[PDB]
């Protein structure tokens, strides 16, 4: 298409750490039922850990992609019927603009 | 269908049901074993009423299976029917028995007969879900008439 | 996308597999050198390469620390590095070279070259498929593992589920790299450290209600009952002493080598190992769909960048193991640059990716279409 | 129908019969811990 364009790259660690500075659960100590329906993240493939309120997370590096901080390229999904919050800093992806 | 009875809309059925291969699996909403010791009592509420109708050894391992209703008349069938089935299967070397068409809850129960039962009952499960057949002819599965 | 392989990638491909009993420091990259016995060396241009059939590339030096030169890479066109990204009409005009050009090709051997984009099935992610009718196995869970920039270790792991709906012992195994049979996951994870079930079951799922997966389980962890340990644990991926090291070293380094290979994660490799267990389990019990393969966000396009990247490492790599040849026989400047070049070269116009060898990818680097703009 | 698994080492329960007593006998098969039935409900399917 003549809008798409592939994804470069970006970092994982300025939004790993810009994570974990949130919520970040870290996978190590995880409570099953403690942490009852803990809508677990995931980065390029790999479970960093799970935060609480999502919402809240989204909303967040919604606007804070929306201003630069982190490439407006690299995309991430809250699967709501699922509770899983995929991380995709990869490169390959094809995207659009809106 | 047969030389004569050729615009024979209930002949139809007749034979749809004697050829569309109905097993037991097709009627079983769900299989339960449950630990009844004694040969004269359910732990059950529901399943009690049917206990003292068929009187008027084995072992305590009791296996109980479910039937779907609408699954005894899109194969228009009967408890009666399929107990007799699974009394000529096994044949004798289990003791079994059969709500009623009539009840609101469609139910069968299975013992055993004569040092490790809750992994026998089981083969045996399975030996009935797949391998017991009630009416109709290998292969042979949706089945329609046509004009 | 070249433009983000020159300016990082290429500093990185040279430092990971680099120092020897030597070190490889800082990058040096130069604008169009063209290279020429009688005479000088002139600051090759497009134009120029082109009619003369020669190479646009240029100049790759790295700071050795005991400022060296090792090849030339092909540039692209109307880059960051092209002598072209920042002129203007007038100068474009000029040149010669046109003004309504957009850029892209590479000029090897002369002739103007462009590479095909390839997509491929989005390395590192869970998946779950069903099998035929006829099948040992239900359904099988898969992950490709493949580190994002270095020694791309694409193994792999498929999660099994013996046992069609129905018959008996639904037994669940998985399959590790350098590992002969399939092993019941009760002996991974017990070798992986977390040792009794219960908590295994705890990996495994988020709802101590869901009486039914729970069941499934159940034959599998009836499967692990010989062995409670994580000694017996690895004792038993032998395939005495030496085997149980064998296992250690292959969970660390060969287990799902995406996340980590390092060391002391065995807490975050199992949970990952447990939420695979529990998607095959949600589809074997028609819970969520087998997941769909065509599904394009779930593909990536292996560009020039990339290209550059598997092709100058395998390449550089061949050069590194070199050095430790004319160096051993130092009983006692000899870094053939020849390879380097004429491979980034051959694998360009040609179109064999993996060297020169037929067993590479002939497809790529079709020769640009000059037939009309639009084409 | 839930079920459950042992204290001391938190192994899974492999259901035993009391001979004399007729109740139903949950045990271990790593320890000797044991225990009763919270119902003879063993094994439901459902399909
Ligand atoms: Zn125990």
């Amino acid at each position: 298409s003549l809008m798409s364009c592939i994804s470069v790259g970006t970092d994982p660690m300025p939004i790993i750490t810009f994570l974990s500075e949130w919520g970040m659960e870290p996978l190590e100590d995880y409570v099953p039922h403690q942490s009852p329906d803990a809508t677990r993240v995931f980065v390029n493939g790999v479970w960093h850990g799970v935060h609480r309120n999502p919402a809240r997370l989204m909303e967040t590096l919604r606007t804070l992609r929306r201003k630069g901080d982190i490439n407006p390229e690299v995309s991430m999904i809250r699967d709501i019927r699922e509770k899983e919050l995929k991380i995709f800093t990869d490169a390959g992806r094809v995207y659009r603009p809106l | 269908l047969e030389p004569g009875h050729a615009a024979d809309q209930e002949q139809a059925k007749l034979i749809r049901s004697a050829i569309e291969h109905t097993t037991l699996k097709s009627v079983t909403i769900a299989s339960e074993i449950y630990y009844d010791p004694d040969p004269r009592s359910t732990v059950i509420p529901e399943d009690e009423e049917i206990i003292q109708l068929h009187f008027s050894q084995q072992s305590p391992w009791l296996l109980r299976l479910e039937l779907d209703r609408a699954a005894m008349n899109d194969k228009d069938l009967t408890m009666g029917q399929v107990g007799e089935r699974i009394k000529q299967t096994f044949k004798n070397d289990l003791f079994v028995i059969w709500s009623e068409d009539n009840d609101e809850k469609l139910i069968i129960r299975c013992r055993v007969v004569r040092a490790e039962e809750d992994h026998m009952l089981k083969k045996i499960e399975n030996t009935m879900l797949e391998n017991i057949t009630l009416r109709g002819v290998e292969n042979i599965e949706r089945v329609v008439m046509m004009k | 996308s070249f433009n983000q392989f020159v300016d990082y990638t290429l500093q990185d491909i040279i430092c990971e597999d680099s120092t020897l009993i030597i070190s490889f420091g800082k990058i040096y990259v130069t604008k169009p050198m063209v290279n020429e016995s009688d005479g000088v060396t002139h600051a090759l241009y497009p134009q120029e390469a082109r009619l003369r059939n020669l190479t646009y590339s240029s100049g790759l030096f790295v700071d050795v620390k005991k400022k060296v030169f090792i090849g030339r890479l092909p540039i692209m066109l109307r880059s960051k590095n092209c002598y072209l990204s920042e002129a203007t009409e007038s100068d474009l005009y000029k040149l010669k070279e046109c003004p309504f050009d957009m850029g892209g090709y590479f000029i090897i051997n002369g002739s103007e070259k462009v590479l095909i984009a390839q997509e491929r099935s989005a390395g590192n992610i869970v998946q779950v498929f069903k099998k035929a009718a006829p099948s040992p196995i239900s359904h099988v869970a898969e992950i490709r593992s493949a580190l994002e920039k270095g020694s791309r270790f694409i193994s792999t792991l498929q999660v099994k589920l013996y046992g069609r709906e129905g018959s008996s012992a639904r037994t669940i195994k998985a399959t590790l790299p350098y590992i002969k049979q399939d092993i019941p996951i009760v002996i991974i994870f017990r070798a992986l450290g977390i040792i009794p079930d219960g908590e295994i079951l705890e990996h495994i799922c988020y709802d101590v209600n869901d009486w039914q997966m729970l069941e499934m389980l159940k034959p599998c962890v009836e499967d692990g009952f010989v062995i409670q340990d994580r000694e017996t644990a690895l004792d038993f991926i032998g395939r005495k002493e030496k085997r149980i090291q064998y296992a250690k070293d292959i969970l660390q380094k060969e287990f799902l080598p995406h996340i980590t290979q390092l060391e002391g994660f065995e807490s975050r490799k199992a949970f990952f190992l447990g939420y695979m267990i529990n998607r095959l389990l949600l589809c074997a019990l028609d819970r969520k769909d087998q997941d769909d393969r065509d599904h394009f966000g779930k593909k990536r396009l292996d560009l020039a960048g990339p290209l550059l990247a598997q092709l100058f490492k395998t390449l550089f790599k061949k050069l590194t193991k070199d050095i430790f040849r004319y160096m051993q026989r130092t009983v006692e400047l000899a870094i053939n640059a020849k390879t380097i070049t004429s491979g980034l070269k051959y694998a360009l116009a040609t179109g064999n990716w993996g060297e020169q060898a037929m067993s590479s990818r002939a497809g790529v680097s079709q020769v640009l279409n000059r037939y009309t703009y639009s084409s | 129908t839930t079920f459950r698994f042992c204290r001391d080492c938190n192994n899974m329960l492999y259901p035993r019969e009391d001979k004399e007593n007729n109740r139903l006998l949950f045990e271990c098969r790593t320890c000797s811990y044991v225990e009763e039935a919270g119902s003879p409900l063993v094994y439901r399917h459902e399909l």
